[PDB]
């Protein structure tokens, strides 16, 4: 077994054309500035990030090493610096795989090239897989009754700001604003000629209402928006247990297809119409109890 | 009343909540509430894990064919804990048995009752109940041999719309779901150990 | 016992865990899962 | 007398002790860190009344703990005999304003004395600022009001530990000695039949080498120990012998990697344990010790000794051969056994003198440290006290105390009783304590031994549910920090009316009987058999003469917000706690009303907290006003108290005080003179009494939603003031400074009408989202103009004016009317940054009215979003036209098994229309009868305590006789319901619907906050995706969760467009933008930029991650 | 020196350099031990090292010596007078003016580091809160374009 | 005067299956918007609506209706 | 890549550089990283490619 | 876009990625905010701070881009640039 654990490794050297050598590495490259900034804070402060503290040590122990190799030194003297440059080598790469990490201010562990790679709040699974939206809402939900299946209430303000390249561009269409930079200071200001423009564009545009846990496919459902006065999402009270949303409280985030081929998918297959049964047995789920 | 660390009191209970409990009765019944909700926040979690993890090795399994090559099915009971002189049929023939397609026909009296490739529903399901065929051998998921992915024909129809699956559904992600996400109704424990 | 026992044994034993509460996820479902865990196969006297 | 406001009681048992000072957790810890005047009066007090307390101070024991210094030769010495304090240079009032730290001077005597000279120069030293503690328990510092709350912490001593190995089939037992402050120890037994010493987990070593190590010989050893053969199977097992050789083995084993040397051996031992300084066993930890181990009077203070060592490892081979109950070694008789952590007598909380005190023991310690290394490189007679002790890390530790600890916590001003539970809040997360990753299911439980020390009921329903809990009403703390509570004393059968106050320890050796359990007219018990609990929380009865304890109140077991719940028993144990939770979130309404029925707690906890203003004479009120009001005493001296008037609390909402008292009323010490936020005539008061009516209606009501009668809007019911705070700072930057400033450029008139003069909004001017409050302009910018930008100054006349607009503007969603503006000046007298010029803060302050999706909330845990505000002509009215103020769906009563809810419904109904009961003789009646609760007159309160309330056969029996409320008829029915007719379609409802008055909250998750939306702001910069957070402009998280339903969906061009389109891709977001105002198709996204990032940081670690087209390179 | 920005072990090598300095310069005609010779050797090494090395922001060393003078007569003052001392007192006793007083106070600040959690939850980090200028914001870039 | 105007079943059957309606829709509704931005060019190749159209309107809403009618043949390459 | 972004990323990325293993991109997971159509749905090569165009009695109307 | 090839980067494939090399701790100059000359964040390695200017203040204008200033040898092109270019320490 020790020899077949050995053979694995071994074995992928010699097929590949790559030499073992890269192990043992002689110049450690640096990533580019931007990704980590020295930016300017507000209120004379400075902000900045751990890798350059950690690429600062290595520089000034390589620099070091150079000085002392350069005049007559011992061997315990230029071993210790030696044995410096390794460790912070290795702190750069991977903080905290050998003894204590380079705590620097002492309140907490340096990030490191590697923790930025790894975890939940890795770079993987927090900005890969997962990202921040333009075009979205959030906002409490309270039931509707009158409301049609295919209909939910999105409130005036909410749609406002969500809507807003577009109501921009017909009110330039319909005159009410001379050009783009007036028509983006109407819009804000809140004038009156602004909601009847909104209402002609909202109308056949789906809007994807989500619940946070999203368990299961039905979590996310377009509808067809609704202006309705107030600050809450108006939901149809079929619909809460695909969402499983009771009305406590519950936050709701609203998101909006642009593209035709984005909304075209919002009508025809994420409708809550065309969801009536749910795929783990084809059971009805829009008729609660 | 379970007592901490899943033990019973002797003395249980004996007031109802209209009664109005006393004030030693409202003491003991907090050691089962309250560790009822810090249960429930961790069932979420290792819920939401299992679901993550399903997701990963369930991917890669897409309807990518109309109609496999093969005639491996799996065999499963239709009707069984029959009574003597009459025929009782399973009782989960529902989530077993329903919205599958057979994979060959099947002959009692020597003429086809369903005839192979027919999805299964209520009609049918009575037909083979009616006729007596104890047993059926439907085509599945398991036996599918397909290069890429699982043929439309071997995974059956669909549940959420009640007709054969449309080629390139991603039935791996909607099992994984479906499998996840009553994880947090389950919670079920030993009453006492 | 063989393959198509051990499907017959992991789809029945879970599928009792979930019928103990009074949900229910149609086989397919199951069925899936457990096609992806047995596509591997362990290699014993890699001679030839 | 007429200290309260009358409120008729449903209590049916006497009570002895009175609810003790609610504040008194926090003061009284405090006081003790001073040691001043209060605390030591009772000292004297105590002692002369027989009652233990240290007679030391808190500040002074530290310095008695730091020896005076004694360098190498120890020729010198520093004493620090004396401290003292001097009143506060600012006021509590100017403090928050100005934002000045509440704070004291502390001088301490320093004694320098030197045998070589023989001389001796007192002189005295100034230490710092020390941040003061005012009358309500908060520390202001920075002008913001912080509270320190409580800490449950293991306490220091020996915990034995029984288990069983699976594969050995026999239990393991092991004893842990955890101190203070050294390296800890451990003694596991019979691991694999043989006993073990862990020192510090360094290596696995036996026992006899330790005592070996110690002077005890082999000779001696064995006949201590030669009636257990564990020890003496391990003797023999051991094959190293002698004094001398034992003792440089474990030198090698703890410290590996140098030659063993005879005295560095012996001092090592010395230091590691028994050294004073090294191993500093808390006053607690040796106090335990000697309780656990028996020892009868062992040193008061120090390190742990040999003697304790040995008895430790006595009393594991005695717990392990079985036997469990031994004579403790030169020391009386002791029970051997396990000990739990968990248990309250090993569970200690550090209030907040001694959490200070720690702190101040490390920044002295470090000015220990410096005067050290001063003495070896100073000569003598140019040493003076003055000099050479740097007081840098004293004042720097206890300010880094307050900043970034999790004890020191921004105080939540919600309502006053919000203010009262943090204070008496304890917290077992913190530094050197339980942390959330560490937490097990263990610690999160309830336990017997908390009874009447730490409600269970009240704990956050968030991920840390069981870590945070809150003091039980009664509870006091031990000097060492055990959690005590009072007990009626009982002797022959009788009750005494004396009351002692028990440990979580001495509570466990006796039996308690329950404050239920019924007494005769004389003090004997009525029944033999009586409900009491004994060891490890058995709840068996002991019929007769055997109690000496019973419980003093039967709410001891619930905490200040859990006893505001009234039929509390009725409702189950997870619903209570939401009800509970939810108290600490109703905001202030305008006209607050007191609850028509309630338990009688909500007035005590009102004017122990402070926001009430209560009197401290006796005297007669001279001048009342809005501002202020005058009063004089009768030897002739006037103090005016100075009202708040609409000033922010830390949440936003106002604290406005109204005046209670009349011209010419006589006062009386602790009388209530002015009303607070959220109170009423003394009484708290966290929300209105509506007309509630049971019934799904329409479907509006569905799944826990809530209907309103327009009424409550119109009469202005529930609506709150809400104060916004925001402010901006005219900083010096390199290029220049910035003006605050009306000549803002490239503005129209209109824009800055309401500014003033010097560019500043006007008082009174209401302001929309958008509105410039204060014009600012910065100094200047590098601007590179491109050729159309040239052309258009010439054309219109122009100047560039080099500048840019940066001035302060109304947030998003945010309406208001200004009140109040605060301006600070540089070229002024006052205090400022460095860098800012001036410093501008404008106040806010808007009038919300209840409106959909505004959280509502009762008493029992039922709460529920607004769904609609009918009309009033709507709304289901009464036989005789009052339509009912709210609608409740009864879908969500059974299943949530909160009935006490319908219970008030009833008892609030008899509330607000009165009933008579003369003559009637009825056996309900009897018990209320000498309580005097017959014949009761509209409106008029009642109280029904929370564990002794009515019972449901008065409740039923009182609904029989309501008074007909105008012309002779009762509108409700006996079994509590009433006719309804429908106000829409006006023909009446079939069956009759319950009603009645119900408390109603308005919580603080408002609609007008949780609103966001964005088309496109602001991103990030190291990854270009959208930031998060509604405070700056941030798009929704569409996570890994998210992505898999699209999967399932199949719809994969919307998921497309979610991950570059609409973050994430630089190029691809203004093509887009571009793209729909122009009308024309959306265009096709490119490469994410994180991707792009994932390959540099990838390529950063020595891999070369090349991305590759089917014929070489690929394009990007 | 420890506990100053500089790790103790760094702190040692840079010292080292200074003791292979001390004994080119060092002979018997003097009449003293090496060990009074070699410590202002190894203390000017490392006093010039913490300032070359210590600070993110590099402050040239004559900077670096003002600003710890002045630090240390301030906290001379504050045990003297009892009171935090005003800008312009500090100014006279170090002989220069308040500006410039006002001005060695701004350049003796550190970054703080952006990858540190808010302490609010675990998860969050500063880094994820503050925006960037150099983005092209839509709205104004389209409309240069019209 | 909703999304569910034209019913799903009768535009179903036309495609055979689900996926495939929408791309077909969507394509649809890309010519159509870019018939409307020639703005004076008149090129050849677009082709306006079939179906008469709202004063105001979507155009994917066109495309739907016009699927309907049934006029308009989608292949597959 | 898929499996880097799964549990482990620190062993999967070593071994992944000793063996040298290219990934070709077919797959759900790693389609979303780099923005690219998943293959399931809409995103298949048969539902994508299709082509519209009316019918000559369609243009002979208008 | 075909495959994402992953290997071993040699010390060859290091030096050759690399636009220069970091030779200072330096990171910015306390007084004045600009980037130092061989060390971190230095404009002659990584980039221009500023859209087509250069580090010594030659060649501020768009007009002449794609070329290398002769005083400070920064190449001017776009700001975004450092976002992208990386150097290399030699040990
Ligand atoms: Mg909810
Ligand atoms: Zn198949
Ligand atoms: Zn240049």
């Amino acid at each position: 077994t020790r020899a077949l654990k050995r053979l694995k490794v071994v074995s992928a050297f010699l097929q590949t054309s790559n030499s073992p050598k890269g192990m043992v590495l002689d110049c450690v490259p640096v990533i580019p500035p931007d990704l980590r900034p020295m930016v300017q804070l507000d209120g004379g402060r400075f902000a900045t990030s751990d890798l350059n503290d950690l690429y600062r040590r290595v520089i000034n122990r390589n620099n070091r090493l150079k000085r002392l190799l350069d005049l007559g030194a011992p061997e315990i003297i230029v071993n210790n610096e030696k044995r410096m440059l390794q460790e912070a080598v290795d702190a750069l790469f991977d903080n905290g795989r050998r003894g204590r990490p380079v705590t620097g201010p002492g309140n907490r562990p340096l990030k490191s090239l590697s923790d930025m790679l790894k975890g939940k709040q890795g770079r993987f699974r927090q900005n890969l897989l997962g990202k921040r939206v333009d075009y979205s809402a959030r906002s409490v939900i309270v039931v509707g009754p009158q409301l049609k299946l295919h209909q939910c209430g999105l409130p005036k303000a909410m749609a406002l700001e969500l809507f807003k390249p577009f109501v921009m561009k017909r009110l330039v269409d319909l005159n009410h604003a001379q050009n783009i930079k007036s028509a983006k200071r109407m819009v804000e200001r809140g004038r009156t000629v602004v909601y009847d423009v909104l209402e002609e564009v909202i109308a056949e545009h789906p809007v994807l209402l989500n619940r946070a846990p999203t368990l299961h496919r039905l979590g996310i459902q377009a509808f067809e928006p609704q202006l309705v006065e107030g600050k809450a999402i108006q939901i149809h009270p079929l619909v809460c247990t695909a969402f499983n949303a009771d009305f406590d409280g519950d936050q709701m985030a609203v998101h909006l297809p642009l593209s035709a081929e984005a909304q075209a998918e919002a009508r025809i297959l994420m409708l809550s119409s065309n969801n009536i049964l749910k795929p783990a047995d084809g059971r009805p789920v829009t008729m609660p109890t | 009343v379970s007592n901490a660390k899943n033990e019973t009191i002797p003395r249980p209970i004996k007031a109802s909540f209209r009664e109005g409990l006393s004030v030693l009765e409202y003491f003991i019944s907090t050691h089962g509430a309250r560790k009822g909700l810090a249960d429930t926040a961790l069932r979420t979690a290792d819920s939401g894990y299992l679901t993550r993890r399903l997701v990963d090795v369930s991917q890669d399994v897409i309807i990518r064919e109309e109609d496999c090559g093969t005639e491996r099915g799996l065999k499963l009971p239709i009707a069984t804990r029959d009574a003597d002189g009459t025929l009782r049929k399973a009782e989960d023939v529902e989530t077993s048995v329903y919205a599958r397609m057979l994979a060959e026909d099947v002959v009692i009296d020597g003429k086809v009752i369903a005839p192979a490739n027919v999805d299964l529903g209520d009609v049918l399901i009575d037909a083979l109940v009616a006729h007596g065929v104890e047993e059926v051998k439907t085509r599945s998921i398991l036996t599918c041999e397909s290069q890429v992915g699982t043929c439309a024909m071997c995974y059956g129809r669909s549940l959420a719309t009640g007709k054969l699956v449309d080629i390139g559904e991603a039935v791996g992600i909607i099992a994984a779901q479906s499998i996840g996400e009553p994880g947090t109704q389950l919670t079920m424990r030993t009453f006492h150990t | 016992l063989g393959q198509r026992a051990v499907q017959v044994h992991l789809v029945g034993e879970v599928q009792k865990v979930y019928n103990s509460q009074g949900v229910s996820i149609h086989d397919k479902h199951i069925e899936i899962i457990i096609r992806q865990m047995l596509r591997r196969v362990t290699i014993i006297e890699s001679g030839d | 007398a007429s200290t309260a406001p009358l409120r008729i009681s449903f209590a049916k048992i006497k009570e002895p002790l009175e609810v003790p000072n609610l504040l008194a957790l926090q003061t009284e810890s405090f006081d003790w860190l001073l040691g001043n005047d209060a605390w030591k009066a009772r000292v004297e007090s105590a002692l002369e009344s027989g009652q233990d307390v240290p007679t030391k101070s808190g500040l002074e024991e530290i310095f008695e703990e730091i020896s005076p210094i004694e360098d190498f030769s120890g020729s010198m010495s520093l004493t620090f005999r004396d401290h003292r304090f001097e009143p506060p240079k600012n006021s509590i009032d100017e403090c928050k304003d100005r934002d000045f730290t509440y704070a004291a001077p502390l001088f301490v005597t320093a004694e320098f004395t030197n045998n070589e000279t023989g001389e001796i120069k007192s002189q005295t030293v100034f230490m710092g600022d020390f941040p003061l503690m005012t009358n309500k328990g908060t520390f202001v510092i920075n002008g913001t009001e912080r509270v320190v709350v409580s800490q449950l912490v293991r306490s220091p001593g020996v915990y034995f530990d029984s288990s069983i190995d699976k594969t050995s089939d026999k239990d393991i037992f092991s004893a842990k000695i955890i101190p203070s402050r050294g390296a800890w120890l451990e003694m596991e037994i019979d691991k694999r039949d043989m006993v073990g010493v862990r020192i510090d987990r360094k290596r696995k070593q036996s026992v006899t080498v330790l005592l070996k190590a110690l002077g005890w010989t082999t000779e001696q050893i064995l006949e201590e120990f030669g009636e257990y053969e564990s020890m003496r199977a391990t003797l023999e097992k051991d094959h190293t012998q002698g004094q001398d050789d034992a003792l440089l083995d474990i030198y090698r084993k703890l410290r590996p990697g140098e030659p063993p040397t005879r005295e560095a051996a012996q001092t090592l031992l010395e230091n590691l344990y028994f050294n004073p300084k090294r191993y500093d066993l808390a006053k607690v930890g040796r106090y335990k010790v000697n309780k656990k181990l028996g020892a009868d009077e062992p040193l008061d203070a120090g390190v742990l000794t040999t003697d304790d060592v040995i008895a430790t490892i006595k009393y594991l081979v005695k717990l392990h051969a079985g036997e469990t109950e031994t004579v403790g070694e030169s020391g009386r008789e002791i029970v051997v056994e396990t000990d739990d952590i968990d248990h309250f007598g090993n569970r200690r909380i550090r209030n907040v003198g001694e959490l200070i005190q720690n702190q101040v023991r490390t920044g002295l310690a470090r000015m220990e440290r410096v005067v050290r290394e001063r003495m070896t490189t100073q000569d003598v007679e140019a040493i003076t006290p003055q000099t050479l002790i740097n007081i840098r890390p004293v004042v720097a530790s206890i300010k880094e105390f307050f900043g970034t600890s999790q004890l020191s916590q921004f105080m939540d001003q919600n309502n006053p009783l919000s203010g009262l539970t943090h204070k008496r809040r304890l917290n077992a997360l913190g530094p050197g304590g339980l942390s959330r990753e560490r937490a097990g299911f263990e610690v999160r439980d309830v336990h017997p031994s908390h009874y009447g020390r730490m409600c269970p009921i009240e704990t956050p329903e968030g991920p840390n549910i069981g870590l945070i809990g809150s003091l039980a009403s009664y509870g006091r703390i031990n000097p060492f920090g055990f959690i005590e509570t009072p007990y009626r004393k009982v002797v022959e059968g009788q009750v005494t009316d004396d009351v002692d106050y028990l440990t979580a320890d001495e509570e466990d050796r006796f039996v308690i009987a329950q404050a239920n359990a019924a007494l005769g007219d004389d003090m004997r018990f009525a029944e033999a058999r009586v409900l009491v609990r004994r060891r490890g929380g058995e709840v068996d009865y002991v019929p007769g003469d055997d109690v000496d304890y019973m419980d003093v109140s039967p709410r001891q077991m619930v905490s200040v917000a859990t006893a505001m719940i009234p039929f509390l028993e009725h409702d189950d144990a997870n619903r209570a706690l939401m009800g509970a939770n939810m108290m600490r979130q109703a905001v202030p309404l305008i006209k607050s009303e007191s609850p028509l029925v309630g338990t009688g707690m909500e007035y005590r906890s009102a004017a122990d907290a402070g926001d009430v203003v209560k009197a401290e004479k006796a005297g007669v009120v001279q001048e009342v006003s809005a501002d202020y009001i005058t009063t004089t005493n009768d030897d002739g001296t006037y103090i005016t108290y100075r009202l708040a008037k609409f000033s922010r609390s830390n949440q936003g909402t106002s604290v406005n005080q109204k005046v209670i008292v009349a011209e010419g009323d006589r006062i009386i010490e602790g009388q209530v003179l002015a009303d607070g936020p959220a109170t009423e005539n003394g009484e708290m008061a966290l929300g209105k009494n509506l007309l509630v009516a049971f019934m799904p209606w329409e479907g509006h009501n569905y799944e826990d939603a809530i209907i309103l009668s327009q009424r409550l809007v119109q009469d202005d019911v529930l609506s709150s003031i809400h104060i916004e705070e925001h402010e901006v700072d005219a900083r010096d930057t390199k290029l220049g400074p910035e003006e605050i400033t009306r000549d803002i450029p490239n503005v129209s008139e209109e824009v800055l009408a309401d500014l003033d003069e010097r560019g500043i909004i006007r008082i009174g001017a209401e302001v929309v989202a958008g509105d410039i409050l204060v014009g600012k302009v910065t100094p200047k910018g590098e601007t590179e103009l491109t050729p159309e930008e040239r052309l258009l100054r010439a054309i219109f006349g122009e100047k560039a004016r080099e500048v840019r607009d940066t001035s302060l503007k109304v947030p998003h969603g945010e309406i208001g009317k200004v009140i109040g503006v605060r301006v600070f000046d540089r070229e002024e007298g006052d205090e400022l940054p460095p860098g800012v010029n001036q410093l501008v803060r404008v106040y806010v302050a808007q009038k919300r009215k209840i409106t959909d999706g505004d959280k509502l909330a009762g008493r029992h845990g039922n709460k529920g979003v607004i769904s609609k505000i009918n009309p009033i002509e709507d709304m289901p009215f009464l036989e005789d036209g009052t339509p009912v103020d709210i609608i409740l769906n009864p879908l969500a009563v059974p299943s949530r098994m909160n009935p006490g809810q319908v219970l008030e419904i009833h008892l609030g109904w008899l509330a607000s229309r009165g009933w008579d009961v003369s003559g009637l003789a009825e056996e309900w009646a009897q018990r209320l009868q000498v309580i005097g609760a017959d014949k009761v007159e509209p409106g008029t309160n009642v109280a029904t305590p929370v564990f002794d309330g009515a019972r449901e056969d008065e409740l039923a029996g009182l609904l029989q006789h309501t008074i007909p409320n105008r012309d002779g008829e009762r509108m409700v029915l006996p079994s509590g319901k009433a006719r309804l007719f429908d106000g829409r379609s006006g023909e009446p409802f079939p069956e009759p619907i319950s009603v009645g008055y119900m408390y109603i909250l308005k919580l603080h998750h408002l609609v007008d906050d949780k609103l966001h939306a964005r088309s496109t702001g602001p991103y990030s910069m190291i990854t270009q995706q959208p930031l998060g957070g509604k405070a700056q402009f941030g798009g929704q998280r569409f996570g890994e969760m998210e992505v898999w339903a699209l999967e399932a969906y199949g719809a994969a061009y919307a998921l497309q467009e979610l991950l570059t389109i609409k973050s994430d891709d630089v190029t691809g977001r203004v093509k887009v933008y571009e793209a729909i105002v122009k009308g024309e198709n959306i265009p096709e996204p490119g490469i994410p930029e994180s991707f792009k990032v994932l390959i540099k940081e990838m390529q950063s670690l020595c891999l070369n991650v090349e991305v590759l087209s089917s014929d070489g390179m690929s394009i990007e | 020196y420890t506990g100053r920005g500089m790790l103790f072990l760094d702190l040692i090598q840079e010292g080292n350099l200074g003791l292979i300095r001390a004994v080119e310069k060092f002979d018997y005609t003097k009449g003293y031990k090496f060990s009074t010779y070699a410590t202002w050797w190894i203390r000017q090494a490392i006093t010039r090292a913490m300032a070359d090395q210590a600070r993110t922001i590099r402050i040239p060393v004559h900077m670096v010596e003002v600003i710890n003078k002045l630090a240390r007569v301030q906290r001379q003052m504050l045990q003297d007078l009892g009171r935090e001392p005003t800008p312009e007192e500090l100014a006279k006793e170090l002989d220069m003016t308040p500006e410039k007083v006002i001005e060695v106070q701004k350049y003796g600040r550190e970054p703080i580091s952006l990858h540190t959690p808010l302490g609010e939850d675990g998860d969050s980090e500063f880094g994820d809160l503050i925006e960037d200028s150099e983005a092209v914001v839509p709205a104004d870039a389209v409309s240069f374009t019209l | 005067e909703g999304i569910i105007n034209p019913p799903i079943d009768e535009l179903l059957e036309a495609t055979d299956s689900k996926y495939s309606l929408v791309i077909y829709a969507a394509k649809r509704a890309r010519q159509i918007n870019a018939y409307y931005s020639q703005l004076g060019e008149g090129l050849l190749e677009y082709v306006g609506p079939l179906v008469d159209t709202h004063v105001h309107e979507k155009p994917l809403s066109i495309a739907l209706r016009e699927i309907n009618a049934g006029l308009l043949t989608s292949e597959a390459i | 890549l898929s499996a880097a972004s799964f549990q482990e990323t620190t062993r999967v990325l070593t071994d992944a550089a000793i063996n040298a293993k290219s990934d070709s991109l077919i797959g759900l997971k790693e389609n979303v990283i780099i923005g690219k159509l998943i293959p399931a749905g809409t995103g298949l090569s048969r539902y994508r490619n299709i082509r519209v165009e009316p019918t000559e009695e369609a243009k002979a109307a208008m | 876009f075909d495959e994402l090839r992953i290997g071993l980067a040699t010390a060859d494939d290091i030096r050759q990625w690399s636009h220069g090399e970091v030779k200072k701790p330096e990171t910015i100059n306390y007084r004045t905010l600009k980037p130092e000359k061989d060390g971190l964040f230095c404009e002659k390695i990584f980039g221009p701070t500023r859209d087509w200017e250069c580090y010594c203040g030659k060649y501020k204008r768009v007009r002449f881009k794609g070329i290398i200033c002769e005083r400070c040898g920064v190449e001017v092109t776009r700001a975004k640039v450092r976002r992208e270019r990386m150097g290399h320490i030699e040990l």
